[PDB]
C-alpha cells in the first residue's frame, strides 16, 4: 500500500458551515483528475435527491392570476418567492410535509413566520415572502415534497384542494460544483494530479453526504457492467 | 352530465377551473340540439373572467336577433420550449433547438455554467 | 500550421543534424513543426507504425491533430498530420473498401468545400 | 426610462408626498396638499394581441416619494426602465449541431 | 482571478495546456507566466471553458459574456395546423376548418 | 435507405417500372395476405422488438426484398391477363 | 387516457411509412422531399441540417 | 421494475474474435450515457496494463537513421515493424524480458523466427519482421517490459547497451476505443440514453477483459472516498 496506495491520494476535507465544502484527493496518477472529477460533477448536478415546494393553497384566491386584498405582491410573486424556500428534513423516512402560515396586519412576512413542525427546519428564515399593509388576512398552506431532479408544475399534478395551485419544483440541493486538478510533485515522478472539488449546496444536504450519495450512485451504476449478457 | 360538473353555474364554466381541449365551456341548446362552445383542439389554460350581456341592456347593444352573448377569458403560462424563438437587439434571430441539462453545458473554471450558446458562423 | 525557423534549416546534408536539432528542439532553438530544409523535426522525432498508434498518441496530448509526422500507412511512409490520417480513416470507415477510399481523396490539402 | 415614462404604462407620483396604502390592486397616496388620491391597477388586462398588461407596485406603505417618481411597474419595466427580455451568459462557439 | 486566488488556487493543468495551444496560435505573447498570459486572453474577451460532457477543456479560448435576449411575439405561427379529418366546404368539397 | 437500391436499379430499365412492380407486388401481398410469399424458409424480415416482421409491418419493404431474390418475374404481357385479373379480385 | 401501449402501436404503425415535407415557396423539384418519421418529444419538426439548402429554409 | 431495476441497463455484447468488441448499454437514464462512457474511454486509453518492446539493440547499428547492408529495410522500418509485435507474459513475476534474434541467409525473418522463451508467448508469429537479401547479418535483441498506456522513447531512456536505441512503447492492449451515445426511448418517454462502446484491441486481451479491468479500476478508485481525513 505504498507504491500504489501511498502513491495514491490521501483524502482531506475543508467544510465551512453546511453550504460550502472543498474535498482534496492527492496525489492521483496522471489522467485521473478529470476522469474522477467529471462523472462526480455530472452526478452531483444531476441526480441528488432533495426537497422543494410542490403545491400551494391560499384560503382566499381561486386561481393563479388573482391577488389578495391587503397583499402587495401578486400570487405569481408569492409562488416565485416560495420557490426559493429551502427545507431540511430531519427524519429520512419523512416524505411530504404541509407547512401552514397565518398572518395579518402590517407584517413583512418572512419565512421565519411558518408554524414550527416536528422534523422540518428552515435554513433561510430571512427569506422574504409577502408584505401585508393593514387588515389583510393571509392564510396559506404549502405542500413540500422530497424528490429528485427538475419537474414541471403540471407533470406531477398534485391536487389536495379544489383550489390548490401546483408549482414547479427544483429538487436539487446542490447549488453548483467545480472540480480543479493541479500538478503535484512526488519523489519518483514529477507530474502527478491533485483533484480538489468544491461544492456549494443550499444547506438541505451538507456537501459531505451529497458527495457520498454521488459516489454511491456512480458505484451502483458501474455495478450494471458486472453482469454481461 | 359527468363532465358537466365543471359547468357549475347556468351554462357558464366556473372561474378558476383548468380546461383541456375538447371540454365543454358554454352550454348552449338549440332545436333539443346541443350546440355548445368547447375548448378548441390544441391548448387550454385557466379561466379567469366571464362576461354575460343579455337583452336587459343597461347601456349595451347587441346584434339584431341575438338575445345574449358570453365572452370567456382563458389565461395560460407559456414557458420557453423548443418551438419558441428568441432574438437579440442586433437582429440575430434564432430558434431554441435543444434545451440541455445544466450538467452537460460548457462552464467556466468556476462552477458557473453558461446559459445560451450562439453559433459564430452567423456573425 | 507553420510558425518559424530561426535556426539553420539545412537538414538534408548533416546526419548529426537529427541529434543536433533534436537537442535544439529540447531547447527553444527550433519548434516541433519547424520549417526545415527537407523535413521538420516533428517528422524525425515521432514515427508511427499504424494510424491507431498516431491517433492514440494524440489522445495522450503528445502531438496535436495539426502536427506533421511520419506514419507508416498500409504500404507507404507518409509525412502527414494525424488529422489528415483521421479524415482518410473516416472516409474509409464510412465506405467498405479503403483502397478505393484512399484513391478517391486528396489527403495533401485542406478539405475546402 | 424615457420610453417607459412617455408611454403611459407605469404610474408616477404627480406631486411630492408620502404613500398611504399599497395593495395588490390599488395605491392610495396622500400628497403634500393633504389630498389623498387612489390609483387603481389593471392587474391582468388582456391586450389586443393577447398578452397581459400588469402594474406591479414598486413602493412600500408609508414611503416618501418625489414629484414624478415611480409608483408601479409597467407591463415590461423593471424599475422605470424598459425591460423586455433577459440578461444571460452567452458563449459564442459552435455546439454539436444544435 | 483575485477571488480565484483567495480560495488558494493557481492555474489548472487543463488551463495550462490550453494556454500553450493558444500560444502556438499567436493569441497570447510567449515568454510570460500563466497569470499575465491569461489576463491578456481575458482582455480579448476570451476565457477558458470546460466541455462538461467530457470534462476536457474546449481547445482554444471562447468568447463568453452577458447578452440581452428577448423572446419574440409568439402567435399561432408555430401552432400545429395538423389535422386528419374535419369539416368540409359547402360549394366545393375541399376540406376547410 | 432500402436494401440494395442500386441493385434494384440494376435489373430494371426504368425506375418507374420498378415502382410499379414493387407496389403491385405489395398489392397481392395485401390481397391474398402475406402467405403468398417466396422467401418463407429462413430469410424473412426480422423485427427488432420481436419477430413482428414475419407477418405484415410494412408491405413495401416486403415486396422490395422479395424482388432482390430471383423468385420474382415481371413482364409487359407475361400471362393471359383476363383470367388472373378476374381471379385476383375475387378472393 | 394515453398509455405507453398506444405509443408502441404508434411506432408499429410508422415503421415503414414515409411523409412528404414541403416548403411554402416550392421553387424547384426538391421543395418536396420524402422522409422517414421519427417520434420525438416537442413542438417543432426536426430536420436534417444537410437539406437546409435543398429547401431554401 | 422497468423504471429503474428492470432496466438495470441491458448489457449486450458482440465480439468479433479477440480484436473487436461492441457493447450496448440500454436503456440508461438521461445524462448518464456520457457520464459512464467518457471515464471508461479515458481508463481504457490511459491505464490498462500491457507489454511492449521497450528497446532494441542491433550489432552493427550506430545511429537510428542508418542503413543496414544486406537488408532492404532500414533501421527505422525495422523498429516500426517491431512496434506492433505483441507478447503476453505467462506469469505475473515477469518485469522485463530480453529476447534475441540470430538470422542469416536469403530468407524472410518473422516473429515466429525469434528464439523461443518458456515464459513468454507471441500472438502474431507470422508478423513479417524483415527480409534478408543474401546472408544478411541479422544479430539483434529486444528488451520488452510491462507498463501502461503510451510511452515516448525519449523520456524514459531505458538503456542496455551503449549503442542500443530507445523504442517508443505502446503498452496499452487496446488499439482504440470509441463510444457513441444516442437517444433511445421507452414506451412513454424519449429522454433516455443508449450507450455503445466499440473497442479494438491488439489481441492480448479480449475486449470483455479490458472493459472488466477498466470498471474494476474505476470502482477501486471510487473506494478511495470511503475513509475521510
Amino acid at each position: 500500500m505504498l507504491d500504489s496506495k501511498l502513491k495514491a491520494p490521501v483524502f482531506t476535507v475543508r467544510t465551512q458551515g453546511r453550504e460550502y465544502g472543498e474535498f482534496v484527493l492527492e496525489p492521483l496518477e496522471r489522467g485521473f483528475g478529470v476522469t474522477l472529477g467529471n462523472p462526480l460533477r455530472r452526478i452531483l448536478l444531476s441526480s441528488i435527491p432533495g426537497t422543494a415546494v410542490t403545491s400551494v393553497y391560499i384560503e382566499d384566491v381561486l386561481h393563479e392570476f388573482s391577488t389578495i386584498p391587503g397583499v402587495k405582491e401578486d400570487v405569481v410573486e408569492i409562488i416565485l418567492n416560495l420557490k426559493e424556500l429551502v427545507v431540511r428534513f430531519l427524519n429520512p423516512s419523512l416524505q411530504t410535509v404541509t407547512l401552514l402560515l397565518k398572518a395579518e396586519g402590517p407584517k413583512e412576512v418572512k419565512a421565519r413566520d411558518f408554524l414550527p413542525v416536528a422534523d422540518v427546519e428552515i435554513m433561510n428564515p430571512d427569506l422574504h415572502i409577502a408584505t401585508l399593509e393593514e387588515g389583510g388576512r393571509l392564510n396559506m398552506e404549502v405542500r413540500v415534497d422530497r424528490g429528485v431532479g427538475y419537474v414541471p408544475a403540471e407533470k406531477h399534478g398534485i391536487k389536495d384542494r379544489i383550489n390548490a395551485i401546483p408549482v414547479d419544483a427544483v429538487f436539487s440541493p446542490v447549488r453548483r460544483v467545480a472540480f480543479q486538478v493541479e500538478d503535484t510533485r512526488l519523489g519518483q515522478r514529477t507530474d502527478l494530479d491533485k483533484l480538489t472539488l468544491r461544492i456549494w449546496t443550499d444547506g438541505s444536504v451538507t456537501p459531505l453526504e451529497a458527495l457520498n450519495q454521488a459516489v454511491e450512485i456512480l458505484r451502483e451504476h458501474l455495478t450494471y457492467f458486472s453482469n454481461p449478457q | 352530465e359527468a363532465a358537466l360538473r365543471d359547468l357549475d353555474e347556468e351554462g357558464v364554466v366556473r372561474i378558476g377551473a383548468e380546461v383541456k381541449p375538447g371540454d365543454i365551456l358554454v352550454g348552449r341548446t338549440s332545436f333539443v340540439k346541443d350546440t355548445s362552445l368547447r375548448v378548441p383542439p390544441g391548448e387550454g389554460g385557466i379561466v379567469v373572467r366571464t362576461v354575460r350581456l343579455r337583452r336587459g341592456d343597461p347601456g349595451v347593444e347587441l346584434k339584431p336577433g341575438v338575445r345574449e352573448v358570453v365572452r370567456v377569458y382563458v389565461a395560460q403560462k407559456r414557458k420557453l420550449q423548443v418551438g419558441d424563438k428568441l432574438a437579440n437587439r442586433h437582429g440575430n434571430k434564432g430558434v431554441v433547438a435543444k434545451i440541455l441539462p445544466v450538467e452537460d453545458m460548457p462552464h467556466l473554471p468556476d462552477g458557473t455554467p453558461v446559459d445560451v450558446i450562439l453559433n459564430p458562423l452567423g456573425v | 500550421r507553420k510558425e518559424k525557423k530561426g535556426a539553420g534549416l539545412e537538414f538534408a546534408t548533416p546526419e548529426e543534424a537529427l541529434a543536433a536539432h533534436e537537442r535544439g528542439e529540447v531547447a527553444l532553438n527550433a519548434p516541433i513543426k519547424v520549417a526545415g530544409r527537407e523535413t521538420s523535426v516533428g517528422r524525425l522525432k515521432y514515427v508511427f507504425a499504424n494510424p491507431d498508434e498516431a491517433l492514440l498518441a494524440v489522445a495522450h496530448g503528445i502531438v496535436d491533430l495539426q502536427d506533421v509526422v511520419t506514419v507508416r500507412y498500409m504500404g507507404k511512409r507518409l509525412e502527414t498530420s494525424p488529422g489528415r490520417i483521421l479524415f482518410a480513416r473516416i472516409v474509409a470507415e464510412a465506405v467498405e473498401d479503403e483502397k478505393v477510399a484512399w484513391e478517391l481523396i486528396q489527403l495533401d490539402v485542406p478539405q475546402e468545400k | 426610462e424615457r420610453v417607459v415614462r412617455d408611454s403611459l404604462a407605469a404610474l408616477y407620483a404627480e406631486e411630492d408626498g408620502e404613500v398611504a396604502k399599497v395593495d395588490g390592486n390599488r395605491i392610495v397616496v396622500r400628497y403634500e396638499d393633504g389630498r389623498l388620491v387612489e390609483y387603481p391597477l389593471r392587474r391582468f388586462y388582456r391586450s389586443n394581441q393577447g398578452t397581459a398588461l400588469d402594474q406591479r407596485p414598486r413602493v412600500v406603505v408609508g414611503q416618501r416619494v418625489r414629484k414624478g417618481d415611480l409608483l408601479a411597474d409597467g407591463p415590461a419595466s423593471e424599475n422605470g426602465f424598459l425591460a423586455l427580455g433577459q440578461n444571460v451568459l452567452v458563449a459564442i462557439m459552435p455546439f454539436d449541431g444544435y | 482571478f483575485g477571488k480565484r486566488k483567495g480560495e488558494g488556487f493557481g492555474v489548472d493543468k487543463r488551463e495550462v495546456e490550453v494556454l500553450r495551444r493558444a500560444e502556438k496560435l499567436g493569441l497570447v505573447t510567449p515568454g510570460k507566466t500563466p497569470e499575465e498570459q491569461l489576463k491578456e486572453l481575458f482582455l480579448q474577451g476570451k476565457v477558458v471553458l470546460y466541455d462538461g460532457r467530457t470534462g476536457e477543456p474546449i481547445e482554444g479560448p471562447i468568447v463568453v459574456g452577458q447578452m440581452f435576449i428577448m423572446k419574440l411575439y409568439h402567435m399561432v405561427e408555430d401552432k400545429m395546423h395538423a389535422r386528419s379529418t374535419g369539416p368540409y366546404s359547402l360549394i366545393t368539397q375541399q376540406p376547410l376548418g | 435507405a432500402e436494401p440494395g437500391i442500386d441493385k434494384l436499379f440494376g435489373m430494371v430499365d426504368s425506375k418507374y417500372r420498378l415502382t410499379v412492380v414493387v407496389a403491385k407486388r405489395a398489392q397481392q401481398l395485401l390481397r391474398h395476405g402475406f402467405k403468398n410469399t417466396v422467401l418463407e424458409p429462413e430469410e424473412r424480415p426480422k423485427m427488432q422488438t420481436l419477430e413482428g416482421l414475419f407477418d405484415d409491418p410494412n408491405a413495401v419493404t416486403w415486396a422490395m426484398k422479395e424482388l432482390l431474390t430471383g423468385r420474382l418475374v415481371f413482364g409487359e404481357n407475361l400471362v393471359p391477363e383476363d383470367r388472373l385479373q378476374k381471379e385476383m379480385e375475387r378472393l | 387516457d394515453i398509455k405507453d401501449e398506444v405509443w408502441d402501436a404508434l411506432e408499429e404503425v410508422i415503421h415503414g411509412k414515409v411523409v412528404l415535407l414541403n416548403r411554402a415557396p416550392t421553387l424547384h423539384r426538391l421543395g418536396i422531399q420524402a422522409f422517414q418519421p421519427v417520434l420525438v418529444e416537442g413542438q417543432s419538426i426536426q430536420l436534417h441540417p444537410l437539406v437546409c439548402e435543398a429547401f431554401n429554409a
